[PDB]
């Protein structure tokens, strides 16, 4: 499944990144998912940034580490200012899956 | 500034939706090619459309085309692939567009020559900038074509006659005809090598 | 509601941004200084106006609004911040570069550029209040000039008269760290180097340059001093080669003298016999003279200690043939 | 093939 | 007088107790004595063939203590990382802990080192984690000494672009846990690096953040 998310095609992309969020229930914590998460998530494509962050959004609800990896990605990325209006409301509700840590939930 | 403007957004539009195109269907993109569109597309193209390394897959039959403008447009989109994609199977193919400039510079006519000599020896510069091992077949091309224009200058009179002006300097940067024009092209071609390779 | 919001406003704000939201769509385009002095300036919604101001006006709306901040030639009025945040969201609007695939270039004239670098100059004196900031807007200056020499030419020569006219000031000491910097990027431009980049200490700190793979490369090939002859006459064309570079720009090189310092390691303990038939001597010799060119930029603290090591390494050559 | 780069990480099966 | 060649004697006593004992008793002089341990790491180098691996452990240990301040020529090296085949994995990750304190001359000692590293990983993948750890250790502690073999190791070309090595396979993670490792303290490094690296760097600092530094 994986192997798609190389595809130069933004669709091609898109629907692997999503294949991967469905699939974060039973494989989470393979960091080469996560890693494919957080490159496609600043990508110029606009499908490929919305499958990006749904992907993003069920990680974020299974693995801590990812959770924890992307919160700062997620700050960056809304305190960015190339990041639309539209697209940082897509991104603001990842952080409703912070809830693994104290210190996490603080942040 | 052509970066920022409506019809650059326009372009992305349309490479977007000819990536797609092309990967649906890579036999239109080589229809496309086969038929041509205009050299001032090639690096919006190449650049924008991910899937025309494809195209190096059929640039030897394109060369092969009886028609001129087909083998001049073979060898412009060859030097912008090359310039994108720096492979082994690229440097193969510029290895033998290079050859394929080299004959035909002995099959050509004299308006033949220049007009197959002016739009591609502006491809002979991103060769160089791709691959430095082809250098010498580079300048050897070069220098027979070099003197072969000015053979064919010093055959009839001319308005600016560029024998005489063998020792000019840098001309950094038009109703003259064909032969002087095809001489000075060829200088220019050899500024732009060396200062490529020098920088 | 530009008035009222100009003018603290704690929970109403939201409203009155909605509402100019709601009735200037293009943000900038009724009463244009206002909504200038809105959104760059010496706020609160200032990041959300400016996410406005770029994803929704039209490019001429933004043409007029980069010359208005690069054409403002007495003003220091608005916030150097905003202002360069800006630029490098025009420039990387998703929607000119949807499609390209990154993997491996803006037109301004010369005056512009010099209120560009006067902006950097103003964003890093606000900030100093670290190089850091100011190598993260160098990309945005190369990003503007394109690579033309003479854009980087000019630059140069109104740092090199910011850096006289300000003296040693906290700004001039900034000045002189973008030009390292540029001359780093940049070093096709074959000007004499001045004393005062000398005298400048953060060149051999961490930083970035375009030419240190390609000397890197230059040494490594030189030191594989084989049998074959014509790779010999290839090793003498790279000494000499890189004594002409370290000549012509010698701070490249001082950035590679740990790098020599290595490669001169290797090879001391080998005993002479095969010292003089693998003809590695005049690998010592070639590296010697080019020191010996290198001199006297190759005399500070951390070229002093690449100096330490390269000179224990000849004397314990030199006790290693004491016979 | 048109939709993977030349110097994309090959696939083994 | 009579104290000439004693523990040449012990070393090559039958009692392996006598011989784990001289070792540990030659760890503890050249502890006490720096200048002492240059002319034991010979003597050290051959108990590593022992045959009691009680006593190979031992002097891998004894080795790792006193190699910390001195230098390796290269047969010594050699014949350090040549006994890496061995089966026994608890003396191939103390070996491992040797190469995390040992120092080497020349680079084409590097070389020899991480060649026998992924032969190694070749061999014994399931150790891949201390192989790591050991080259996180060689780069950190000869950074001058590594970059002239990047180019070399990440199989650049001058011109071409290469193929984007395949990520998450463990000889190239393990290559440029020591490409980057030497890149800590080296600044001049990562303008040699291609944009694939880049991209891996950022996956090997998620992934494997202990390892990788900034």
């Amino acid at each position: 499944i994986f192997s798609v998310i190389h595809s130069n095609d933004p669709v091609a992309r898109a629907i692997t990144l999503r294949m991967l969020g469905s699939l974060a229930s039973i494989i989470p914590e393979r960091k080469n998912a996560h890693h494919s998460i957080r490159q496609s998530l600043d990508s110029h494509d606009n499908v490929e940034v919305e499958a990006a962050v749904f992907a993003a959004a069920n990680f974020s609800a299974q693995s801590k580490d990812f959770a924890v990896g992307i919160c700062n990605k997620i700050s960056e990325m809304i305190q960015g200012l190339a990041t639309p209006v539209d697209l940082k409301l897509k991104l603001i509700p990842i952080l409703q899956h912070m809830h693994h840590d104290a210190i996490l939930a603080s942040s | 500034d052509n970066l920022l403007c409506n019809l650059r957004e326009v372009q992305c539009l349309i490479c977007c939706l000819l990536h797609q195109m092309y990967i649906a269907d890579p036999n239109i993109a080589k229809l496309v090619h086969f038929q041509g569109y205009p050299c001032e597309l090639l690096p919006l193209t190449v650049a924008g459309i991910p899937s025309m390394h494809i195209c190096l897959d059929f640039i030897p039959e394109l060369i092969a085309q009886p028609e001129l403008e087909k083998q001049i447009f073979a060898i412009q989109l060859l030097s912008h692939l090359c310039i994108q994609y720096a492979l082994p199977k690229s440097l193969s193919v510029a290895r033998l567009a290079v050859n394929v400039m080299g004959t035909l510079l002995t099959v050509l006519t004299q308006a033949k020559r220049y007009a197959f000599f002016m739009p591609t020896l502006p491809s002979l510069v991103s060769f160089c900038r791709a691959f430095p091992p082809l250098y010498e077949d580079i300048m050897s091309l070069l220098i027979q074509i070099g003197q072969v224009c000015a053979s064919d200058v010093a055959t009839q009179t001319r308005d600016i006659d560029p024998i005489i002006t063998r020792l000019q300097q840098i001309k950094e940067k038009g109703s003259m005809d064909p032969d002087v024009q095809l001489c000075h092209c060829i200088e220019r071609t050899v500024i732009e090598i060396i200062n490529m390779s020098v920088s | 509601v530009s008035s009222l919001l100009l003018q603290r406003l704690g929970p109403s704000s939201g409203l009155l941004v909605d509402w100019l939201e709601m009735l200037d769509p293009e943000v900038v385009s009724s009463c244009p200084d206002l909504q200038l002095r809105l959104l760059f300036s010496r706020p609160s919604f200032r990041p959300y106006l400016l996410t406005l101001f770029t994803h929704q006006s039209s490019w001429p709306t933004l043409h007029q609004c980069i010359r208005v901040l690069l054409g403002k030639s007495r003003e220091q009025r608005f916030d150097p911040s905003a202002s360069l945040d800006f630029l490098w969201a025009c420039i990387h609007v998703p929607r000119i570069w949807q499609g390209r695939d990154q993997r491996t270039v803006l037109r301004v004239q010369g005056p512009e550029l010099i209120s560009l670098v006067e902006l950097i100059l103003a964003e890093a004196e606000t900030r100093s209040q670290a190089c850091s900031l100011i190598q993260a807007r160098l990309p945005l200056l190369l990003s503007c000039c394109c690579g033309d020499d003479e854009s980087v030419r000019k630059v140069t020569e109104h740092l090199s008269g910011c850096i006289q006219q300000w003296g040693d000031s906290v700004l001039g000491r900034r000045c002189r760290d973008l030009l390292l910097q540029l001359y780093l990027q940049r070093p096709e431009l074959r000007v004499p180097v001045p004393e005062v980049l000398l005298h400048s200490e953060g060149a051999a700190s961490s930083s970035v340059c375009k030419l240190d793979g390609l000397i890197h490369r230059f040494i490594t090939l030189l030191a594989d001093t084989s049998d074959s002859r014509a790779l010999e006459n290839r090793g003498a064309d790279a000494s000499m080669a890189c004594r002409k570079l370290a000549v012509a720009h010698p701070l490249l090189l001082l950035r590679h003298l740990p790098m020599i310092a290595a490669l001169l390691h290797g090879r001391t303990h080998l005993n002479f016999q095969e010292f003089r038939q693998q003809n590695h001597l005049s690998c010592f010799l070639h590296v010697l003279g080019l020191l010996e060119l290198l001199q006297p930029h190759v005399f500070r603290s951390e070229h002093q200690g690449a100096l330490w090591d390269c000179l224990l390494s000849f004397i314990r050559l030199l006790l290693n043939y004491r016979k | 093939s048109p939709s993977y780069s030349p110097t994309s990480p090959s696939y083994s099966p | 007088s009579g104290a000439c060649g004693a523990f040449v004697h012990g070393l090559e006593d039958e009692m392996y107790e006598v011989r784990i004992a001289a070792v540990e008793a030659l760890c503890m002089l050249a502890q006490s004595s720096p200048s002492f341990a240059e002319k034991c790491l010979d003597f050290l180098v051959d108990m590593f063939n022992d045959e009691i691996e009680e006593v190979r452990l031992q002097s891998i240990h004894t080795m790792r203590k006193i190699s910390n301040n001195i230098t390796l020529r290269e047969d010594q090296l050699d014949t350090v990382l040549a006994v890496l085949e061995d089966s026994s994995r608890d003396i191939r990750e103390a070996l491992h802990e040797l190469l995390c304190c040992t120092n080497v001359s020349t680079k084409e000692g590097i070389h020899l080192a991480l060649v026998e590293l992924l032969k190694n990983l070749t061999k014994y993948p399931t150790d891949r984690d201390s192989i790591w750890k050991c080259l996180k250790f060689l780069g950190s502690r000869h950074p001058t000494l590594v970059l002239p073999l990047v180019p070399e190791l990440l199989s650049t070309h001058p011109f071409f672009d290469t193929a984007e090595p395949d990520m998450d396979d463990p000889a190239y993670i393990a290559v440029l846990v020591l490409i980057f490792n030497a890149a800590k303290t080296c600044p001049t490094m990562p303008a040699l690096f291609s944009d694939h690296t880049f991209r891996h760097y950022a996956y090997l600092r998620d992934s494997l953040s202990h390892l990788v530094p900034a």
